[PDB]
DNA sequence: GCCTTGACCCTCCCCTAAGGGGAGGGTTTAGATTGTGTGCAGTCTGACGCGGCG
RNA sequence: GCAG
DNA sequence: CGCCGCGTCAGACTGCACACAATCTAAACCCTCCCCTTAGGGGAGGGTCAAGGC
């Protein structure tokens, strides 16, 4: 993961019952953006028609 | 060959790898199990075991 | 929603031309669950 | 459409009119063209056409010609839907038994023919012959015979007789039985013997045979000849992608039956020799019972996977049949799934959907509304649009969800505010936003939780979603009163901190003209939030006519309690906030504004509330650190001496003075004393730290520790928790329970060391273990509790009854642990509640106590009212509603229509996942009062009771008991009756490791056939210096007066029977053995001295109680009024005797000897008196103190479990269930009616029976009712549907079908299984319209 | 569980008497289940399989 | 717009008969020529019909007596 | 616009001569053999009911 | 295998 | 008539991902029926195209 600046305090009601306010630089410096690699099959086969 | 490919291939043991980050695979390595063709089943196993 | 063979496209169209109404018939699993219990040699009918 | 469902057997000509032809060949499809093979199991001449409106060779092909039947080949020409309707036919060549009716026990075959299921199963498969009928022989009918019996009774008896074996034996014998001869013999065969369990069979037979008369049923048809075939589109031979098929296991099991029946055919026509026709009969027989219910008889059949086969049977039955998996809950349209997150900006009415979601799920009302304004021309048009995603429908969009709410759902959906319907707020993330007060509600918390939205689609479900289900409607708990919708963690967190007081804080003192002041000086930075000041309120009273009068103080305030005064609604006084707000009190907040202002200003209020606490909970910045949790700096100090003394009881122990075990229960209760001076010392000093300044001189406050704040708040956590933050974590429990007997004396903020952790994982396992396991512990429960009650609906306003239970305080031992007004608030009075000053009727006789008439009469001392109960009611199928009591999720009395037995077995069962897997001292003063009072005076001046049933309450200077004891037989009390003490007057004296004879009248010693060697053992010890005798037990003595019991009398001085007063009868002590008499024979006893001495939970108590189920070692009874008398001692089993007053007397009991009777023989005892000790069994509470006593006995018992843990569960709840317990009643007397004595009827079916009787004057029956579990009362409804969709369904379908039941769809499973509506709520209009135009 | 010999008990829970009732079970690595077993009469009984 | 419908119980003293009602108006309104006897603002047909139940303009006898004067104002059409 | 009218024209089904090729069905096989074996699962506890059985 |  | 053995009946709810099962054996005759081979013919069933008169 990464090493991530936290405040422990009430905000507002956004970190209500585990929830995580995260700021906008943690998206703008792409600290936890990653990649996600999907494989797709088109499979032509032999039909009766 | 076809004794070990339903071994290998359908066994209850023989399980699809995690494979998320290096600890993922390093811990599903060295993993005990009490299930399993031989031994316990999740429903019927106890408070004791 | 869920069973209705009739009643799922009727209520389709109906919310398509505005008409927020449904005409319910029989879920089809019922129908299912008939033909299987008269299939145990039990004649499960529906008295009018 | 149709009124009820009827279950019935199947006749063959009944199964070949159902088929639209025979199945003669296993040929599923052609291999090479996939088409249906001719004459198999799928035909398309049998079943239909496989394509729509088209023949199978294709010579007709379009709906031209429509259900013409090709003459090519002969399938018709019509829907292929057909295939899922049109049945077939298999002609078995031989008979065979229904295994449903050969095997599911009772064996309806066994138990019509009277032949034992061995003999039945040895016939069938060809062991031994039956002789169908003798003629003039010596064999009667029903007598097997083995091969060689019948071998040679062929040539003694030529072919007179007729014998057979195999199924077609079995037949020819249910064919020629004369049903209603059998049964009247049956009648005259019961009405001649009195043997108890002989009558019931002979009753369960003779039930068996009319429900075979009254029925069309003909007992032949239990044998099968014609077997129907499933249609093939539900057993379907299906195409996978990959070119390879997936098929039903029907297929299998049906094509296997006809390869054997045809086989049968060939081995008939050659004239095989009989054993190949005999093997070949079994295994038709074998592959028809594999088929209808595979794995039943013997081993499963398994195909090509070995893994058995899903017969019809499977189908149907169990957590994967249909009645489960398919019609009491199906898959949904309309409906999406995504992660919860918080959006506190919400209102409480409003969700917040993903516009990606709402695009999709309001898809037909985006292109209804873009063809209606005309931006599409074409619903194909609109379809791209939509999937272009073009800006237009993003306001189309915004426009159709505009006032449409939708259903959110989260799984557990344990009680009905797990469903609740939110107007949705059109969002840009894929997360659904949940307003943060409803969570509660759902349990959810935002850690990876996922609810699942649904659409209303029609006007109606729309509405309902509006007015039932909306979450500004849900505010109240339906299970206690309680709001559902309450503050938590992060807003009680703020407006504590908000409403708290600090000693010096900036700008203390100044005096203020409002709250709006306080909230300037507060945002300016001139005041503290804790300032005490003195501000103007102005607060506002409700009149007694209704309006607000106003009222202007300067109060005592902060600066936080002013700010905070601006956000409370009017009518509610300022001393609602003027005080450090927990969540106790802003519950007890929002629940006075409910109740004062209503609905509507207690919404406004909660999210004023959420709002303001989030703010101000920001403002604080309550943080945690790690010098938060300050650990008390005589912890060392503790733990030394700890130490120390635990080192001395070791090495005691050395010096061998202490037991192993007195040295291990030593060493626990000081490191449990050490424990508990570490815990104190930690919360002493965390919760007053803050010493601060006033005026220079230091002064201690209340703390502000974020640690101690939020375990002070109710945010989160309690002390316990604070105890292992910064206390020690202390004595911890080895797995089998047994705690190890040094403690952890680390906590979390230093180090647990690695055994310590290790030690502390030993438990956190048990019940991380214990929670995974018990959720279907208790979801089960829930289940058996919804189907017990899930058709009680209030149907009725008031049934006008009298009866009703007495409400008191419950006071075990020495404390309430519930008020008379938590047990009455809500609840319907059945009689006028007068005060302690009598015919002064303080409350009428029909009001709802709501919260004024409970605080009126807590003025007074009310301590008991008699209330309308649900046990009660005299509604036959329903409740009144008067009877029932308070909506308790409204907060007025309950609509006619409401389903209250599903809320009272959610509020039941949601619960369920929070529980598991002597002298006397009178705590404060009042006047002793004593109940079955019979006292005599002792020597010493005392009073001792000559009573078993006696108990020592005490009454209050008011009048209301304020505890209530138990004291044992012949307790001696050092404070007489009807006197006053205070607090540590210990009253009660006795010593529970013996149990004395207490004297009846003074006067001397006698013995009564008690002789010396013959009933005693002469003993001499040394320590009191006297001699004395024991009475002699069963296995050592003599024959004799082991016998004839010892007795002791009463006899003067003058040698006179002396008596007791009253009654001249001669008074003796009979004694058992095992007593230790050491007086002498002439010893003057005053009455009260002592002759002789004799020594001596959780979800399992929840589902057991409810289950009624019968205790191990039950408490035996008196059954009748009378005087206890012995018969045969000594035969293992004792025999005793009830003589009473006025009524027959010999009355016999089998009390087995091996444990103490806990009565004397002279003594009378009543109908409930408990003989022996022990837990109670509910059946026997029922049969004889009352129904009330058992509705009593079960809601006590219930709320014992659910009081530990902290849970308000209302006791309507409990009652509904008790009241669907006690729904059979069995016939004593069959009076001029048409039940028969002993077999066991509906009570309401009873009970309107004998009203029609009674009211044509004719006697009615006479009944006793019954007490069934909630598992036996859900399988014993009227209703096979409800039944048979609960459990066992093979059992109900096959006794619904032998019995030609007959489902009316009353309840509310019938109605959600046949697609209607349900007759609770909504839907319970409509279905009285339905019993208005069809019964007229 | 390793094959071999094991003794165990059920605890008194049988025949509500809290009789302790004894029993031994040898466990193959492959073959049939032979176990002995007290009933509570006291009389020393054997299952196979 | 509506927020919550406590106010519309109290003219009819439940909640089923509520949705009923409401129901029953909100389909004349919604598949039917019948206008809101409210100002509609820009409310469903669902709302306007509580909005109306709410200020006693809509109950199940005042429909009632509507649906018998149209109808006999409609059938009488007798040409 | 409304019709007719003879002349064209298209597709589709079956036919040619002398068999080829295949699918899908029947039938007999004559030394003598004459009881299923998985190196199976068996491993779930508790409640309840019923039936042999002393 | 996992999530709540 | 009371008891022990045996059989039957249950055992939370939503969700993702993954993914089934895997061994297991006859040949040589004959028959009928269907479709195919060339290079187009023959005809039923059904549209189409310029022409003309009403
Ligand atoms: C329709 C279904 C989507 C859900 C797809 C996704 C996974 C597919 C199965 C697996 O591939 C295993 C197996 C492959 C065989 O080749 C054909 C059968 C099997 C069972 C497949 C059937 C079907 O194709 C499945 C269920
Ligand atoms: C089949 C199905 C479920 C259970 Sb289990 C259980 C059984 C023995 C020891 C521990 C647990 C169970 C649960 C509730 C009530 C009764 C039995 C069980 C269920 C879900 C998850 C894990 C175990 C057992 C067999
Ligand atoms: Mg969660
Ligand atoms: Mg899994
Ligand atoms: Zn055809
Ligand atoms: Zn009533």
């Amino acid at each position: 993961g990464q090493n991530m600046r936290v405040a422990f305090m009430p905000w507002n009601g956004y970190n209500f019952e585990d929830s995580i306010l995260v700021s906008e630089r943690v998206v703008q410096e792409d600290r936890f953006t990653t990649i996600h690699i999907q494989e797709l099959a088109c499979v032509s086969r032999d039909t009766k028609l | 060959s076809a004794a070990v490919k339903e071994f290998f291939g359908s066994s209850q043991l023989s399980q699809f790898m995690d494979q998320n980050n290096p600890l993922s695979e390093i811990t599903h390595k060295r993993r005990i199990s009490a299930l399993g063709p031989g031994g316990l089943t999740r429903e019927r196993a106890g408070f004791e075991v | 929603k869920s069973d209705d063979v009739n009643g799922r496209t009727k209520m389709y169209k109906n919310i398509v031309d505005g008409n927020h109404q449904m005409e319910p018939g029989m879920p089809e699993s019922f129908n299912v669950l008939l033909k299987e219990i008269r299939s145990l040699g039990i004649n499960i009918e529906l008295e009018d | 459409e149709f009124d009820a469902i009827k279950i019935a057997l199947a006749s063959p000509d009944m199964i070949r009119s159902w088929s639209f032809g025979e199945v003669k060949k296993p040929e599923t499809i052609n291999y090479r063209t996939f088409k249906p093979e001719r004459d198999g199991l799928f035909c398309a001449r049998i079943f239909g056409p496989v394509k729509d409106y088209e023949c199978l060779c294709g010579k007709y092909k379009r709906l031209k010609h429509r259900g013409v039947i090709c003459e090519k080949c002969g399938v018709e020409v019509t829907q292929t839907k057909v295939r899922r309707e049109r049945m077939g036919h298999i002609e078995l060549a031989s008979p065979t038994a229904h295994i449903w009716f050969l095997k599911s026990l009772p064996s309806r075959i066994g138990l019509l023919l009277d032949m034992p299921l061995r003999d039945i199963e040895r016939v069938l498969y060809f062991e031994s012959y039956v002789v169908i009928e003798g003629g003039m022989t010596n064999l009667e009918r029903q007598q097997i015979l083995t091969e060689e019996q019948y071998l040679d009774a062929l040539e003694e008896f030529g072919d007179e007789f007729d014998a057979k074996m195999g199924a077609e034996a079995i037949q020819a014998l249910l064919k020629s039985m004369d049903l209603e001869q059998e049964c009247e013999q049956l009648r005259e065969e019961l009405n001649e013997t009195n043997s108890e369990t002989k009558r019931k069979k002979l009753t369960k037979r003779i039930k068996l045979l009319e429900a075979f008369v009254q029925s069309g049923n003909k007992p032949e048809w239990m044998i099968l000849t014609v077997l129907p075939v499933l249609p093939p589109d539900l057993r379907p031979l299906v195409p996978l992608d990959g070119g390879r098929f997936a098929t039903s296991d029907l297929n299998d099991l049906y094509r296997r039956v006809i390869n054997r029946n045809n086989r049968l055919k060939r081995l008939l026509d050659l004239a095989a020799p009989d054993i190949i026709v005999r093997n070949e009969k079994r295994m038709l027989q074998e592959a028809v019972d594999a088929l209808l219910d595979n794995g039943r008889r013997g081993r499963a059949i398994t195909g090509s996977n070995k893994r058995p086969l899903k017969s019809l049977a499977d189908m149907i039955k169990g957590k994967q049949g249909r009645f489960r998996q398919n019609l009491l809950g199906k898959r949904v349209d309309y409906s999406g799934r995504s992660v919860i997150t918080v959006g506190p900006y919400l209102r409480l009415h409003q969700c917040g959907l993903p516009k990606k979601m709402a695009l999709e799920l309001f898809k037909p009302f985006i292109y209804g509304k873009l063809e209606l304004r005309g931006l599409a021309t074409t619903i194909k048009a609109a379809k791209k649009m939509v999937e272009r995603e073009e800006a237009v429908v993003w306001d189309i969009l915004d426009e159709v969800i505009r006032e449409h709410p939708v259903l959110l759902n989260r799984a557990p959906t344990l009680h009905r505010l797990g469903i609740q319907a939110f107007e949705p707020v059109l969002i840009e993330g894929k997360a659904i936003q949940l307003h943060p007060l409803v969570c509660a509600a759902y349990n959810a918390d935002f850690d990876g939780d996922q609810m699942a939205v649904h659409v209303p689609l029609t006007l109606e479900a729309q509405l309902e979603a509006r007015a039932l289900m909306m979450s500004t409607n849900n505010i109240l708990s339906p299970a206690n009163g309680e709001p559902i919708i309450v503050p938590s963690q992060d807003v009680v967190l703020g407006l504590y901190y908000m409403t708290r007081d600090c000693v010096n804080a900036k700008g203390e003192g100044m005096v203020l003209t409002g709250p709006k002041e306080a909230e300037r000086l507060y945002r300016s930075g001139l005041a503290s939030l804790h300032a005490r000041v003195k501000v103007r309120i102005t607060e506002y009273e409700k009149d007694a006519n209704g309006e607000l009068v106003a009222k202007t103080s300067l109060k005592d305030t902060t600066v936080g309690r002013a700010i905070l005064w601006m956000i409370v609604p009017k009518g509610l006084p300022y001393s609602i906030v003027n005080q450090a707000l927990g969540k106790k009190a802003i519950s007890k907040m929002l629940n006075t504004c409910y109740r004062i202002l209503g609905l509507k200003p207690t919404v406004i209020f909660a999210d004023q509330i959420m709002y303001t606490g989030f703010a101000y909970a920001a403002r604080s910045g309550a943080s945690v650190g790690i010098d938060d949790m300050v650990i008390p700096e005589k912890k060392h100090e503790i733990i030394s001496e700890a130490e120390a003394e635990v080192a001395e009881i070791q090495e005691q122990f050395q010096s061998g003075l202490v037991t192993a075990g007195e040295r291990y229960n030593k060493v626990i209760d000081i490191w449990a004393a050490a424990n508990d001076r570490v815990s104190k010392a930690m919360m002493d000093n965390l919760q007053t730290e803050t010493v601060i300044n006033r005026d220079g001189q230091e002064e201690k406050q209340v703390s502000f520790n974020s640690i101690y704040m939020m375990a002070d708040s109710g945010a989160r956590g309690s002390a316990a928790q604070i105890r292992q933050l910064a206390g020690m974590r202390g004595l911890m429990a080895k797995p089998d329970g047994s705690i190890i007997e040094t403690p952890i004396t680390a906590n979390f903020r230093e180090g647990l060391n690695v055994l310590q952790y290790f030690i502390s994982t030993h438990g956190a396992r048990k019940g991380l273990a214990d929670t995974a396991l018990k959720t279907a512990n208790s979801g089960y429960l829930t289940r058996r509790l919804v189907d017990v009650a899930q058709d009680l609906v209030v149907t009725e306003d008031d049934c006008g009854t009298h009866e009703g239970i007495m409400m008191t305080p419950v006071i075990e031992g020495g404390d309430v642990k519930e008020p008379l007004r938590d047990r009455v608030l809500g609840r319907v009075t059945a009689e006028d509640v007068l005060k302690p000053g009598t015919a002064d009727i303080l409350v009428p006789r029909n009001t709802l106590l709501h919260e004024q008439w409970c605080d009126l009469l807590e003025e007074n001392s009310v301590d008991a009212v008699k209330v309308r109960s649900v046990v009660s009611c005299d509604t036959d199928f329903g409740v009144c509603a008067h009877c029932y009591g308070r909506d308790l999720a409204r907060g007025h009395i309950i609509n006619k229509g409401e389903a209250i037995g599903v809320i009272a077995a959610q509020s039941i069962g949601e619960p369920g996942t929070q529980l598991t897997m002597s002298s006397i001292q009178v705590k404060n003063k009042g006047s002793i009062k004593l109940s079955n009072v019979k006292s005599v005076v002792n020597s010493s001046g005392k009073l001792v009771i000559t009573s078993r049933n006696t108990e020592l309450k005490l009454i209050d200077e008011f009048g209301r008991t304020k505890e209530s004891y138990k004291v044992p037989y012949g307790a001696v009390l050092a404070k007489g009756d009807g006197e006053q003490v205070a607090g540590g007057e210990t009253v009660a004296n006795w010593d529970p490791h013996t149990m004395p004879v207490i004297t009846e009248v003074s006067g001397f010693v006698r013995f009564t056939d008690m002789i010396d060697g013959q009933t005693i053992t002469r003993q001499t010890d040394e320590l009191t210096g006297l001699s004395s005798l024991v009475v002699l037990d069963s296995a050592e003595r003599t024959a004799g007066g082991k016998d004839l019991r010892p007795a002791l009398k009463i006899v003067d001085a003058q040698g006179n029977d002396v008596l007791i007063p009253g009654t001249d009868m001669p008074a003796q002590y009979f004694l058992p053995g095992k007593a230790i008499v050491q007086l002498e024979d002439g010893v003057q006893i005053s009455s009260g001295d002592t002759l002789a001495r004799i020594p001596q939970g959780g979800l399992p108590r929840v589902a057991d109680l409810f289950e009624a189920r019968r205790p191990k070692e039950p408490a035996i009874l008196a059954e009748i009024s009378g005087i206890v008398s012995f018969g045969k001692e000594t035969k293992g089993k004792r025999r005793l005797v009830i003589t009473p007053v006025d009524g027959s007397d010999p009355y016999e009991e089998m009390i087995p000897k091996w444990r103490q009777l806990n009565v004397f023989e002279g003594e009378r005892v009543e109908r409930g008196d408990v003989i022996s000790d022990g837990p109670e069994a509910p059946h026997d509470i029922l049969r004889l103190r009352g129904v009330h006593a058992v509705t009593r006995y079960i809601v006590n018992e219930v709320q014992d479990v659910y009081r530990l843990q902290g849970v308000k569960i209302n006791d309507k709840h409990i009652e509904v269930i008790v009241r669907q317990m006690l729904r059979k009643a069995t016939i004593v007397n069959a009076g001029s009616s048409d039940f028969l004595e002993g077999e066991q009827v509906e009570y309401s079916r009873v009970k309107i029976a004998n009203r029609e009787l009674e009211a044509n004057g004719k006697v009615g029956a006479t009944y006793s009712r019954d007490l069934l579990g909630i598992t036996k009362a859900s399988l014993a409804t009227e209703s096979f549907i409800s039944a048979a969709s609960f459990q066992e369904t093979t059992r109900v379908l096959t006794e619904a079908a032998v019995a030609g039941k007959r489902d009316e769809l009353r309840g509310l499973k019938e109605n959600v299984i046949v697609g209607r509506l349900i007759p609770a709520g909504t839907g319970y209009a409509y279905h009285q319209d339905r019993m208005r135009r069809r019964a007229a | 569980r390793s094959p071999g010999v094991f003794f165990d008990s059920d605890k008194g829970k049988t025949h509500s008497s809290g009789k302790v009732l004894y029993n031994a079970r040898i466990i193959p690595y492959r073959g049939s289940w032979l176990d002995f077993e007290f009933d509570p009469k006291d009389n020393l009984f054997v299952r196979i399989d | 717009a509506r927020v919550t419908v406590q106010d519309a119980v109290e003219k009819i003293g439940n909640r089923f008969d509520l949705v009923l009602v409401a129901a029953r108006r909100a389909r004349q309104m919604q598949v039917g020529g019948k206008d809101p006897l409210v100002p509609e603002e820009n409310d469903k047909t669902t709302v306007i019909a509580l909005r109306e139940i709410e200020e006693g303009l809509i109950n199940n006898q005042i429909l009632d007596v509507r649906e018998r004067q149209e109808q006999q104002e409609q059938e009488a059409a007798e040409l």
